[PDB]
RNA sequence: ACACCCAG
C-alpha cells in the first residue's frame, strides 16, 4: 500500500531481474515455468518473465530513505 | 646531451625501407615542447 | 659441432669452451651450419 | 490553447518534440481499419471529446491527487495535451482524418502505450548521458562582424570567463528609432 | 614521490582506479563483412580459443559440457579449466586420465567462446554511448575481427587499420545486462538527437539510390536470386508490375518486401525540385523524388541518406519506433544482403570520365575565371587610388579583402553550379552525391572547375616574405594568383605556386585536427565527471549524488529522449 | 595463425554430410537444398536448369559467407510435383547436357585436327 | 606444494598465468606475479654487486 | 672513401647505401639536423601580454 | 634576377614518389609521405648479411609503371617497394567497403606481395659478478630450477638452435644458464605466434669481450585478411577478403585484377592522380615504356594520355567491361580498371592480433600487464568507464573493474577503520 | 527431359590457346564451364619440397615457392593418378606421385642459371614443359642448391600452382543486343573482335525476347594440359561433380522415406 | 629479387622470358617491340617483365 | 665562398652578410637582362 | 625514461 513510484518496469530492473534468475537457475532452482527443450539458463528465465512467474521482490529506494517492495509479477512488462 | 640540455637528438636509422632511411637522414626537428597548444610554429 | 667462418668459409669444429676463433684464417665471425634434421617445406 | 503557445513561441517556430507522433498513428489507424475517405464515417463527435478528455487523464507525469501535484502534473503534460487536442480535434476528425468509431478505439489505446513507454525510466543516468550527447557534437565545428563561435567558445561558455574575448550585445529600439534610420 | 604516485593521468587515482586492465579482452584489426547482422561480430578462432566463458554445470547441459572437457584445448570448441565447487582449478592441458574429468553439479566448465556468445565491442575514443555496444560472436575463420557496414557509423570506425577490443562478459548476470542494455538493436536511436544513429553507408546506399529509381527492371531470374537473401521474406513471389510482353518486378517492389510490418513514411529525395510541392504534378512526381511508403510497400521516391540514413524521422527511425529493436535489426540487414547482390550485376564504379567535362563547359568555366580575375583587377585600381569608400565597421584593408573574397567566391560558386549543370545521369560522381553516400557538391566543384580561394587561419595567405607571398610574385601583390586563388582544378593540374598554397590549407586543416582533439578531450572530461552522478530517481526528479533536486522532472517533462519525434503543432501558424 | 588449410573448400572428413534436405513451412511443397563444400560454380548450373523447368515456381540459391563452404539451394515447385523430384531432374539434364557437349567437343578436336 | 603429489616440480604457465602441477593438473597457490618492471621508470640503478653493499 | 661499387661489394656493404649515420654498439645511430633560433640577429616580438 | 632550376625540387624524398602529387588533395599527399616510410621491399641490397631486429623484404618488389622523374634520383628504380597492380575501382560483393581491398586469392598465391619477415634476437653472456657465471649450455631438468612450459629438445649441446629448425610460441632457442649464489634457468624465447625457421645464428666476441650470439628467425608472411594496403596516393586500406581467381570480375580478354577497392574512397579525398596513374598505367604497360609522372609537367595531361589510350583498342576514358565472375552476366556499368602501383605496409594483423584470459599481473598493481610482448590486457579506460555509466549497466561495470581485474580482500576494524 | 543442346564451333587450335564458340546454352552453363578452367582441372605441380642444402641468396621457402609454381606436363599422367590424400601409402608412393631431384653447384666463375632443365624426375613422361627454361636461381662461384622435390595432383581450388588455365577469355554478345551492359556513350567503345556491326553503327539494337546464347572462348593454356585437353578434362570433372552430387542426393531420398 | 615464374594477374608463364627480353633490349629493340615479340599480348604479362628489377644481380656480388 | 649569403634591405639601408653554419640553401639558375646564363653549351658539356 | 609509430 501507498505505492508512488512508477508502475512500469524499468530497462534496469529487466537487466538485473534477468541476470538475478539466469545465475540462481543455472545453480540448480526450481524452474517455475514448464520448458519445451530449452536449455541456456538466460532464455528459460526469459520464459519466467513472460509467464510472470519470477520469485523476485524489487525494492526501489526513494531518495528520502523509505523503500517499496514490488514483486515481478505486479509490474507491466515492458516487452 | 651534456656532461638535461637537448634528448632525442640521435635515434635509430629507421631501416625498414630506402625511402624510409632516406628520409630518416635529411630530418629537421623544431625544439617546441610537443605538450604546448600553440599552433603558431607548426603552420 | 662445426661452425663455418664469415671469411673462408671452413670449418672449425669449435668445441663447448674453445673460444671464437679461425684455425686457418683467423677470424672471429662464425656461423652453424644447416642442421641434419630436414625439414618439409610445402610450395605454397 | 492558442494564446498559451503564443506566450511560449513568440517567433512562430512550430517544429516541436512531443513522444507520440499523432499524425503518423493517424495515418497507421487508416490503413489497418481500411476507412474510405470518401464515405462518410460513423464517429460521434461528442465520443472524440470524452475520448479525448478520458486520454489526457490517463497520462501521468506527476503523479498524485494533490493540488499541487495536479498542478504539476498539468504543467508537465501541458505541451502534448496542446497537441492532441489539437489534432484530435471534432473538426479535423470529421473533415479530414475521417477515421471510425474502432479506429479512434485504437487510437486512443495507442496512443497511451506509446506515451506510458516514453516516460523517463527511474535509475537512468541521464547527467552522464547528457554530457556525452553534449560533447560528442562538439567535435564538428571548426575553430577561429568577427565572433568567438565553436570551440573557443564552448570552452569559453562553460568556464564562465570573467574577461570574453569578443563579448557583444544585441540592442533592440522600442519606439520609433526602430522604424526610422535617422533616429537609429 | 607520493603525490607523483596519486596525481595526472598516469597516477593511482586516474590511471589504476577509475580505469584500470582488464582480462577476457581481445584487440585487433577490424575488416568489413555485410553477411552479417548488425548485432554480429566475427571472431577469429584463435581468439575464440584463448579466452573463456565460464558455465556452471546443471543437469540441463551435464552431457554437453561433458563433451567439451573431453575435447580439451586442442579441438575448437572445448574447454580450458574446470573449477569445482571447493574452488580447486583444474586445468586440462596436463590431466591425461579420467579420474577427475567427470562432471557433477556445481562445477564450472571455462569452455571456449562459442557462436552465439555476447560480447562487449568498443572503439578507442569512446565519445558517445554507442561505442560499447553489444554483439553477437559468430566463428569466421581468419585473423580479423568483422563488422557489418551498418555499425560503423556509431563508431566512426573505417577499415583502414583500425583495431578495436572486444571485451567478453564473465558472470551471467552481466551477460544478461549486455543483452538486455547494449545490444546492438537497442542502441539504433540514439537518445542524443531522437535519431537513428546507424543507417545505411557507401555502396548499399549508393546502389539503393539506383534500386529504387524509376527505370530499372530485373527478369525472372534476377528476383529470385534476390530473394534468396530476404530474412523477412513471406516465401511468395510479388505480382510482377509488367506482366504481359515479359515479366518484369520493378526494384520498388522488391524494397517492398524489405520494408517490414505496415509502416508509414513520406520523405523526399535530394533533387527534389522545389516549385514540384505546388505546381500541377504534385502528388505524382516526374522526377520521382516524393518518397511515401504506404501499407508497407514503397509506391513512389528514389531513396537516399534522407530516407534510409541518419536523418530524424527516415524510414529507418520509422521502422524503429513501429515495430522495434529486433524487426529494424532484420530491416537493416534484408536491406544490406539484396542491394549488394543486385550491386553484383548493376555494379558501380568511378574514374576519369566521371571527371572530363565536355568543351563547352571548359570554355564557361575559363570565361568566368577570367571575368573574376578582371573584376578583382578592376577593385585592386579602384583600391590604390583613394577612390574606395569603405564600410562601416572596419577599415579599407578589411574592406577590400570582404569585397575580394566576395568575388572569388561568387566566382567558385559560379563556376560549381556550372560545372554540375553538365553531369550526366550516368555520371558517378553525381551518383554518389545525391544519394549522400560519400561526398558533396563542393567536391565535385573542386574536382572539375576550381579548387577555388584557399585560406589559412581564416584569412588568405599572408605576407610571409618581405611583402610577398612566394619569390615568384611583385612585392605589394593583392591578385587572386599570389594572394592564394586556385584557378585550376584537381584534374588539370595544379601550378606550382597553387599546389604550395594548397599544401598550407592542408597541413592548417591537420594542425586544427591535432589541436581541437586534444582541447575537445578535456572538454569532454571535465562536461562529464561535473554530472556524472546526476540520475533519475525513483520519484522522477533529477538529483546529484548528495540528493539536491537539479529537475523536478528530467527535461522539465518527465519523457525519455529514445521516443520523441520532430512534429508540427497545428495552431500556432494560422491566423484568426 | 588463424589460416584455415586450402583443402577445406573441398573436403569433407569426419563430420560433415555432402546434401541435406529440410522443408520450408513457409510455403507448401518447397524445400531448402544444403549442399556442402561447394560454391558458385554448381549453384548456378542447378539454379539455371531448374529455372528452364516450366512446372517449377521458385528456384534460387545463396552462399551464406564466402568464407564458408556451403550453399543453400531453394526448390519450390506445383502441388503435383515433389521439389526432389525436380532437383533430380535438373541434374540429370545437365549431366546430358555436358555429356553430349563433351562427345560434340570431340568430333570438333577431330574435324579441325584432320584438316 | 601439491596436495595429492607433493613431490612433484611445479611447472610454470606464464601465458595462463598460474602455477600447474604436471601429474593430476591442480592449480596451486594463486596467479603467478611478474617481478620484472610493468613499464616500457619508478626504481632505481641497481647497486654495482662487486662494489660492497653501502647505502 | 673513394672505393668503387665492386671493392665496396667486397667488404660485404651495399654500395646503394646513403651513409651518413654512425654506428654505435652495432645499432646504426642518425643524428637528426636540430633546429634553433638564430644567433647574432636581433628581433623584436609582439608579446601581447 | 634568379630562376628555378626545376619545380618539382620542392618536394621530399619520400613526397617525390607520389606519381602526380597536383592533382591530390594536400591531406592525401601527406598521409602518403607518412605511409612511404613503411613500404615493404628490399632495404637495403646486403640484408642476407646484416642481422637487423626488425627486417622487412618484399619477394617481387616491381618499378612503378607510372614514375616520376625524381625516381632515377632516389634510387627506387634500383630498390623499389611495392608491386604494380591491376586494380579495378570496382563496388564488388561489399568487402571493399569503407577503405578496403577485395584482393586476388590466385594473385597471392602466385606471389603477389608475399614477404618475409627477419627478426633477430641478441643475447650475451655476463661472466662478470663475484659469484655468478653465465655459460652457453644446453640446460637439463635435473639441474636447472627456472624453467618454465616449453620444449628444450631444439638445442644443441652448444646451447644454440640450429638453422634451419622450426618454431613456434614458446619455444627455446638459446641454452642460457646463469649460476646460483646450483644454476638457475633464464633464456630468450619467441614471442607469441611468431612462427618460422631459424635462418642463421650467428656466434663472435662482441665489444665488451665477451661471447656473443645473434639468431635471425625468417618467417613467410602471405597477404591475408587484415594487411594494411596502400596506393602512392594516400589510398590505405585492409584487405577484406580474399578470392580465387574464378570468383573475381574479369576481362573480355581475361584479366582480373588483383586488387578491387571502393569507388566511394574517392570523392571525399579528391584522389584524381590516382585516377590519372591507373589510366596512364594502361597507356605505360601498353605502349611499353614507363611512363612519366613529373608533378608540374605541362605537356602531358589528361587528355594526351585518354587519346593515347584509345590506340590500344581500350575506352579512352580507361573503363573496361567486367563480367561477373559468379554468374557469368556482364556489369551493367563499365569498371574503370588499370595497373596502378600498391604498396605493402608494416602493419600487418598478426603482429596486431592480441587475446587475454588470466595472464600474470604487475608487481605493485596485482593488475594485467602492458601490451601483448608479455600478454597483457586490454586498457578499460576512463572514457569506457564513461560509458557504462551511461548504459546504466552497473554490474557490467563491477565486473570489468572489481572482479575481471584485480578482486582483492582485506581485514578492516570496527572502531577504527584502519586495515587489520 | 528439359535439357538444351549445345553445339560447338572451333576457330583456332594452336599449341598453346584453343578458340571455341558454345551455341544454345544459357549464361550458368557457360560460365561454369568457365570457371571449372580455372579451378577444377586437376593437374600436377611440385607441393612437397625437402632442400637438403641451400648456399644460394634465395632463401629455401623461396625456391620452393618458384619450385610450386613451375608447370609439369600431365597430358596423360594426371587421370591415371590419384590424389595423395586418397591413396594407400602412408606419406607418397610413385602410384600417386612423382618424384624431382635437383642438385646443381656452380664451380665456374660466370653465374649458373639453376633452369627447369635441371629437375630430373624419376617419372620418363611427367617433366617441367619447357625441357629458353624457367629460371629457379642464378648462383654465383661456391653455392649449391640441392634438393629433392614430390608432385601431387591437385586442382586451382586449393592453390594457383595447379591452375592449367593462363587466361581463359570469356565472351557473349558483342554487339551489346541484350543491353546487359548499358554505354553512357555508346560511339566511344571500341568494337570487339567478334562484332558483327558496320563501322558506322556502334552498338545493336534492343532485343525482347532475347537471351544469350553464344559464348566465345579463348582458353590458352601455360604448359600442362594442351588446350584441348583442358576443356576435355574440364567437361568431364564438372561431369563427375554432378554424378557425384546425384548419387548422395539419391542417397538422402532413399534415407528420408 | 628475381623474376617471378608467373605472372600475377592471369598465370601466364613469365619466368622463361626475362633472359629473352634483356637479349632483346641488347639487341636495339624498344621496349614494345620486345614485349610484342615474346608473345605477351596482354598488359598483365607485359608489366611483368616491364617493371621488373633485376636485384639477383646486385645480390650476387657478394661472397656467399 | 659560394655558401655566403648577402642580403641587402634597402628600405632600411641594411646589409647583412651571413656565413657562420646552419643557414639552408638551394641552387638557383641566373638571369640577367632577361636571359639565363645557362646557354647551351653548359648542357652540352653536362650531356657528356 | 625516451624516441618512433598506428587509429580517430
Ligand atoms: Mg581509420
Ligand atoms: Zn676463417
Ligand atoms: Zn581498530
Ligand atoms: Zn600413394
Ligand atoms: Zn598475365
Amino acid at each position: 500500500q501507498k505505492r508512488i513510484t512508477t508502475p512500469y518496469m524499468t530497462k534496469y530492473e529487466r537487466a538485473r531481474v534477468l541476470g538475478t534468475r539466469a545465475l540462481q537457475i543455472a545453480m540448480c532452482a526450481p524452474v517455475m515455468v514448464e520448458l519445451e527443450g530449452e536449455t541456456d539458463p538466460l532464455l528459460i528465465a526469459m520464459k519466467e518473465l513472460k509467464a510472470r512467474k519470477i520469485p523476485i521482490i524489487i525494492r526501489r529506494y526513494l531518495p528520502d530513505g523509505s523503500y517499496e517492495d514490488w514483486g515481478v509479477d505486479e509490474l507491466i512488462i515492458s516487452d | 646531451w651534456g656532461d638535461q640540455a637537448r634528448a632525442g637528438v640521435s635515434q635509430v636509422l629507421n631501416r625498414l625501407t630506402f625511402a624510409s632511411t632516406l628520409s630518416h637522414l635529411r630530418r629537421l626537428n623544431s625544439p617546441i615542447g610537443r605538450d604546448g597548444k600553440l599552433a603558431k610554429p607548426r603552420q | 659441432m662445426i661452425y663455418i667462418c664469415g671469411e673462408c668459409h671452413t670449418e672449425n669444429e669449435i668445441k663447448s669452451r674453445d673460444p671464437i676463433r679461425c684455425r686457418e684464417c683467423g677470424y672471429r665471425i662464425m656461423y652453424k651450419k644447416r642442421t641434419k634434421r630436414l625439414v618439409v617445406f610445402d610450395a605454397r | 490553447d492558442r494564446e498559451v503557445l503564443r506566450v511560449i513561441f513568440p517567433t512562430g517556430d512550430s517544429k516541436v518534440v512531443l513522444p507520440c507522433n499523432l499524425l503518423r498513428m493517424i495515418w497507421n489507424a487508416q490503413k489497418i481499419f481500411h476507412i474510405n475517405p470518401r464515405l462518410p464515417s460513423d464517429l460521434h463527435p461528442i465520443k472524440v471529446v470524452e475520448g479525448v478528455k478520458e486520454l489526457s487523464k490517463k497520462l501521468v507525469i506527476v503523479n498524485g491527487d494533490d493540488p499541487l501535484s495536479r498542478q504539476a502534473q498539468e504543467n508537465a503534460t501541458l505541451l502534448f495535451n496542446i497537441h492532441l487536442r489539437s489534432t484530435l480535434c471534432s473538426r479535423r476528425m470529421a473533415e479530414e482524418f475521417r477515421l471510425s468509431g474502432e479506429a479512434f478505439d485504437w487510437l486512443l489505446g495507442e496512443i497511451e502505450s506509446k506515451f506510458n513507454q516514453a516516460i523517463a525510466h527511474p535509475g537512468e543516468m541521464v547527467g552522464a548521458l547528457a554530457a556525452q550527447s553534449l560533447g560528442e557534437p562538439a567535435t564538428q565545428m571548426t575553430l577561429n562582424k568577427n565572433v568567438t563561435l565553436g570551440v573557443p567558445r564552448l570552452k569559453e561558455l562553460i568556464n564562465i570567463s570573467k574577461k570574453p574575448k569578443t563579448p557583444s550585445l544585441t540592442v533592440f529600439l522600442l519606439g520609433q528609432s526602430a522604424r526610422d534610420a535617422e533616429r537609429a | 614521490s607520493l603525490k607523483q604516485r596519486l596525481k595526472g593521468k598516469e597516477g593511482r587515482v586516474r590511471g589504476n582506479l577509475m580505469g584500470k586492465r582488464v582480462d577476457f579482452s581481445a584487440r585487433t584489426v577490424i575488416t568489413p563483412d555485410p553477411n552479417l547482422s548488425i548485432d554480429q561480430v566475427g571472431v577469429p578462432r584463435s581468439i575464440a580459443a584463448n579466452m573463456t566463458f565460464a558455465e556452471i554445470v546443471t543437469p540441463f547441459n551435464i552431457d554437453r559440457l561433458q563433451e567439451l572437457v573431453r575435447r580439451g584445448n586442442s579441438q575448437y570448441p572445448g574447454a580450458k579449466y574446470i573449477i569445482r565447487d571447493n574452488g580447486d582449478r583444474i586445468d586440462l592441458r596436463f590431466h591425461p586420465k579420467p579420474s577427475d574429468l567427470h562432471l557433477q553439479t556445481g562445477y564450472k566448465v571455462e569452455r571456449h567462446m562459442c557462436d552465439g556468445d555476447i560480447v562487449i565491442f568498443n572503439r578507442q575514443p569512446t565519445l558517445h554511448k554507442m561505442s560499447m555496444m553489444g554483439h553477437r560472436v559468430r566463428i569466421l575463420p581468419w585473423s580479423t575481427f568483422r563488422l557489418n557496414l551498418s555499425v560503423t557509423t556509431p563508431y566512426n570506425a573505417d577499415f583502414d587499420g583500425d583495431e578495436m577490443n572486444l571485451h567478453l562478459p564473465q558472470s551471467l548476470e552481466t551477460r544478461a545486462e549486455i543483452q538486455e542494455l547494449a545490444m546492438v538493436p537497442r542502441m539504433i536511436v540514439t537518445p542524443q538527437s531522437n535519431r537513428p544513429v546507424m543507417g545505411i553507408v557507401q555502396d548499399t546506399l549508393t546502389a539503393v539510390r539506383k534500386f529504387t529509381k524509376r527505370d530499372v527492371f530485373l527478369e525472372r531470374g534476377e528476383v529470385m536470386n534476390l530473394l534468396m537473401f530476404l530474412s523477412t521474406w513471406d516465401g511468395k513471389v510479388p505480382q510482377p508490375a509488367i506482366l504481359k510482353p515479359r515479366p518484369l518486378w520493378t526494384g520498388k517492389q522488391i524494397f517492398s518486401l524489405i520494408i517490414p510490418g505496415h509502416i508509414n513514411c513520406i520523405r523526399t529525395h535530394s533533387t527534389h525540385p522545389d516549385d514540384e510541392d505546388s505546381g500541377p504534378y504534385k502528388h505524382i512526381s516526374p522526377g520521382d523524388t516524393k518518397v511515401v511508403v504506404e501499407n508497407g510497400e514503397l509506391i513512389m521516391g528514389i531513396l537516399c541518406k534522407k530516407s534510409l540514413g541518419t536523418s530524424a524521422g527516415s524510414l529507418v527511425h520509422i521502422s524503429y519506433l513501429e515495430m522495434g529493436h529486433d524487426i529494424t535489426r532484420l530491416f537493416y540487414s534484408n536491406i544490406q544482403t539484396v542491394i549488394n547482390n543486385w550491386l553484383l550485376i548493376e555494379g558501380h564504379t568511378i574514374g576519369i570520365g566521371d571527371s572530363i567535362a565536355d568543351s563547352k563547359t571548359y570554355q564557361d568555366i575559363q570565361n568566368t575565371i577570367k571575368k573574376a580575375k578582371q573584376d578583382v583587377i578592376e577593385v585592386i585600381e579602384k583600391a590604390h587610388n583613394n577612390e574606395l569608400e569603405p564600410t562601416p565597421g572596419n577599415t579599407l584593408r578589411q574592406t577590400f579583402e570582404n569585397q575580394v573574397n566576395r568575388i572569388l567566391n561568387d566566382a567558385r560558386d559560379k563556376t560549381g553550379s556550372s560545372a554540375q549543370k553538365s553531369l550526366s545521369e550516368y555520371n558517378n560522381f553525381k551518383s554518389m552525391v545525391v544519394s549522400g553516400a560519400k561526398g558533396s557538391k563542393i567536391n565535385i566543384s573542386q574536382v572539375i572547375a576550381v579548387v577555388g580561394q584557399q585560406n589559412v587561419e581564416g584569412k588568405r595567405i599572408p605576407f610571409g616574405f618581405k611583402h610577398r607571398t612566394l619569390p615568384h610574385f611583385i612585392k605589394d601583390d593583392y591578385g587572386p594568383e599570389s594572394r592564394g586563388f586556385v584557378e585550376n582544378s584537381y584534374l588539370a593540374g595544379l601550378t606550382p605556386t597553387e599546389f604550395f598554397f594548397h599544401a598550407m590549407g592542408g597541413r592548417e586543416g591537420l594542425i586544427d585536427t591535432a589541436v581541437k582533439t586534444a582541447e575537445t578531450g578535456y572538454i569532454q572530461r571535465r562536461l562529464i565527471k561535473s554530472m556524472e552522478s546526476v540520475m533519475v530517481k525513483y520519484d522522477a526528479t533529477v538529483r546529484n549524488s548528495i540528493n539536491q533536486v537539479v529537475q523536478l522532472r528530467y527535461g522539465e517533462d518527465g519523457l525519455a529522449g529514445e521516443s520523441v519525434e520532430f512534429q508540427n503543432l497545428a495552431t500556432l501558424k494560422p491566423s484568426n | 595463425m588463424n589460416a584455415p588449410p586450402a583443402f577445406e573448400s573441398f573436403l569433407l572428413f569426419e563430420g560433415e554430410k555432402k546434401i541435406t534436405i529440410n522443408k520450408d513451412t513457409k510455403v507448401p511443397n518447397a524445400c531448402l537444398f544444403t549442399i556442402n563444400k561447394e560454391d558458385h560454380t554448381l549453384g548456378n548450373i542447378i539454379k539455371s536448369q531448374l529455372l528452364k523447368d516450366p512446372q517449377v515456381l521458385f528456384a534460387g540459391y545463396k552462399v551464406p559467407h564466402p568464407l564458408e563452404h556451403k550453399i543453400i539451394i531453394r526448390v519450390q515447385t506445383t502441388p503435383d510435383y515433389s521439389p526432389q523430384e525436380a532437383f533430380t531432374n535438373a541434374i540429370t539434364d545437365l549431366i546430358s547436357e555436358l555429356s553430349l557437349l563433351e562427345e560434340r567437343f570431340r568430333v570438333a578436336i577431330k574435324d579441325k585436327q584432320e584438316g | 606444494t601439491c596436495p595429492n603429489h607433493p613431490d612433484a616440480i611445479l611447472v610454470e604457465d606464464y601465458r595462463a598465468g598460474d602455477m600447474i602441477c604436471p601429474e593430476c593438473g591442480l592449480v596451486v597457490g594463486d596467479r603467478v606475479i611478474d617481478v620484472g618492471s610493468e613499464w616500457r621508470s619508478r626504481v632505481g640503478d641497481s647497486q654495482n654487486p662487486l662494489l660492497s653493499d653501502g647505502d | 672513401n673513394g672505393l668503387t661499387d665492386r671493392d665496396l661489394c667486397e667488404l660485404n656493404e651495399c654500395p646503394l647505401d646513403p651513409g651518413g649515420y654512425f654506428i654505435i654498439n652495432g645499432s646504426e645511430k642518425v643524428l637528426i639536423a636540430q633546429e634553433k633560433m638564430a644567433t647574432n640577429t636581433v628581433y623584436v616580438f609582439a608579446k601581447k601580454d | 634576377t634568379h630562376c628555378e632550376i626545376h619545380p618539382s625540387m620542392i618536394l621530399g624524398v619520400c613526397a617525390s614518389i607520389i606519381p602526380f602529387p597536383d592533382h591530390n588533395q594536400s591531406p592525401r599527399n601527406t598521409y602518403q609521405s607518412a605511409m612511404g616510410k613503411q613500404a615493404m621491399g628490399v632495404y637495403i641490397t646486403n640484408f642476407h648479411v646484416r642481422m637487423d631486429t626488425l627486417a622487412h623484404v618484399l619477394y617481387y618488389p616491381q618499378k612503378p609503371l607510372v614514375t616520376t622523374r625524381s625516381m632515377e634520383y632516389l634510387r627506387f628504380r634500383e630498390l623499389p617497394a611495392g608491386i604494380n597492380s591491376i586494380v579495378a575501382i570496382a563496388s564488388y560483393t561489399g568487402y571493399n567497403q569503407e577503405d578496403s581491398v577485395i584482393m586476388n586469392r590466385s594473385a597471392v598465391d602466385r606471389g603477389f606481395f608475399r614477404s618475409v619477415f627477419y627478426r633477430s634476437y641478441k643475447e650475451q653472456e655476463s661472466k662478470k659478478g663475484f659469484d655468478q657465471e653465465e655459460v652457453f649450455e644446453k640446460p637439463t631438468r635435473e639441474t636447472c630450477q627456472g624453467m618454465r612450459h616449453a620444449i628444450y629438445d631444439k638445442l644443441d649441446d652448444d646451447g644454440l638452435i640450429a638453422p634451419g629448425v622450426r618454431v613456434s610460441g614458446d619455444d627455446v632457442i638459446i641454452g642460457k644458464t646463469v649460476t646460483l649464489p646450483t644454476k638457475r634457468d633464464c633464456s630468450t624465447f619467441l614471442r607469441t605466434s611468431e612462427t618460422g625457421i631459424v635462418d642463421q645464428v650467428m656466434v663472435t666476441l662482441n665489444q665488451e669481450g665477451y661471447k656473443f650470439c645473434k639468431i635471425r628467425v625468417r618467417s613467410v608472411r602471405i597477404p591475408q585478411i587484415g594487411d594494411k594496403f596502400a596506393s602512392r596516393h594516400g589510398q590505405k586500406g585492409t584487405c577484406g577478403i580474399q578470392y580465387r581467381q574464378e570468383d573475381m570480375p574479369f576481362t573480355c580478354e581475361g584479366i582480373t585484377p588483383d586488387i578491387i577497392i571502393n569507388p566511394h574512397a574517392i570523392p571525399s579525398r579528391m584522389t584524381i592522380g590516382h585516377l590519372i596513374e591507373c589510366l596512364q598505367g594502361k597507356v605505360s604497360a601498353n605502349k611499353g615504356e614507363i611512363g612519366d609522372a613529373t608533378p608540374f609537367n605541362d605537356a602531358v595531361n589528361v587528355q594526351k594520355i585518354s587519346n593515347l589510350l584509345s590506340d590500344y583498342g581500350y575506352h579512352l576514358r580507361g573503363n573496361e567491361v567486367l563480367y561477373n565472375g559468379f554468374t557469368g552476366r556482364k556489369i551493367t556499368s563499365q569498371i574503370f580498371i588499370g595497373p596502378t602501383y600498391y604498396q605493402r605496409l608494416k602493419h600487418m594483423v598478426d603482429d596486431k592480433i592480441h587475446s587475454r584470459a588470466r595472464g600474470p599481473i604487475q608487481i605493485l598493481n596485482r593488475q594485467p600487464m602492458e601490451g601483448r610482448s608479455r600478454d597483457g590486457g586490454l586498457r578499460f579506460g576512463e572514457m569506457e568507464r564513461d560509458c557504462q555509466i551511461a548504459h546504466g549497466a552497473a554490474q557490467f561495470l563491477r565486473e570489468r573493474l572489481f572482479e575481471a581485474s584485480d578482486p582483492y580482500q582485506v581485514h578492516v576494524c570496527n572502531l577504527c577503520g584502519i586495515m587489520a | 527431359p528439359y535439357a538444351n543442346q549445345p553445339t560447338v564451333r572451333i576457330t583456332e587450335l594452336t599449341d598453346e590457346n584453343v578458340k571455341f564458340i558454345i551455341e544454345n546454352t544459357d549464361l550458368a552453363v557457360a560460365n561454369s564451364i568457365r570457371r571449372v578452367f580455372i579451378a577444377e582441372v586437376p593437374i600436377i605441380a611440385i607441393d612437397w619440397v625437402q632442400i637438403d642444402a641451400n648456399s644460394s641468396v634465395l632463401h629455401d621457402e623461396f625456391i620452393a615457392h618458384r619450385l610450386g609454381l613451375i608447370p609439369l606436363t600431365s597430358d596423360d599422367i594426371v587421370d591415371k593418378l590419384q590424389y595423395s590424400r586418397d591413396c594407400t601409402c602412408e606419406e607418397f608412393c610413385p602410384e600417386c606421385s612423382v618424384e624431382f631431384t635437383l642438385d646443381v653447384r656452380c664451380n665456374e666463375d660466370q653465374t649458373r642459371h639453376v633452369t627447369s632443365r635441371d629437375l630430373i624426375s624419376n617419372s620418363p613422361r611427367v617433366i617441367p614443359v619447357t625441357s629458353d627454361d624457367i629460371l629457379i636461381v642464378k648462383l654465383r662461384k661456391g653455392q649449391e642448391l640441392r634438393l629433392r622435390a614430390y608432385a601431387k595432383k591437385g586442382f586451382g581450388k586449393e592453390h594457383a600452382k595447379w591452375n592449367p588455365t593462363a587466361g581463359v577469355a570469356f565472351e557473349y554478345d558483342p554487339d551489346n543486343a541484350l543491353r546487359h551492359t548499358v554505354y553512357p556513350k555508346p560511339e566511344e567503345w571500341p568494337k570487339s573482335e567478334y562484332s558483327e556491326l558496320d563501322e558506322d553503327e556502334s552498338q545493336a539494337p534492343y532485343d525482347p525476347n532475347g537471351k544469350p546464347e553464344r559464348f566465345y572462348y579463348n582458353v590458352e593454356s601455360c604448359g600442362s594440359l594442351r588446350p584441348e585437353t583442358i576443356v576435355l578434362s574440364a567437361l568431364s570433372g564438372l561431369k563427375k561433380k554432378l554424378s557425384d552430387l546425384q548419387t548422395q542426393l539419391s542417397h538422402e531420398i532413399q534415407s528420408d522415406v | 629479387m628475381i623474376i617471378p615464374v608467373r605472372c600475377f594477374t592471369c598465370g601466364k608463364i613469365v619466368g622463361n622470358k626475362w633472359e629473352a627480353y634483356l637479349g632483346l633490349l641488347q639487341a636495339e629493340y624498344t621496349e614494345g617491340d620486345a614485349l610484342d615479340a615474346l608473345g605477351l599480348k596482354r598488359y598483365c604479362c607485359r608489366r611483368m617483365l616491364l617493371a621488373h628489377v633485376d636485384l639477383i644481380e646486385k645480390l650476387l656480388n657478394y661472397a656467399p | 665562398v659560394s655558401e655566403v649569403s648577402m642580403i641587402r634591405d634597402i628600405r632600411e639601408r641594411e646589409i647583412r652578410i651571413y656565413t657562420d653554419a646552419g643557414r639552408i640553401c638551394r641552387p638557383l639558375l641566373i638571369v640577367e637582362k632577361q636571359k639565363l646564363l645557362l646557354k647551351k653549351r653548359h648542357i652540352d658539356q653536362l650531356k657528356e
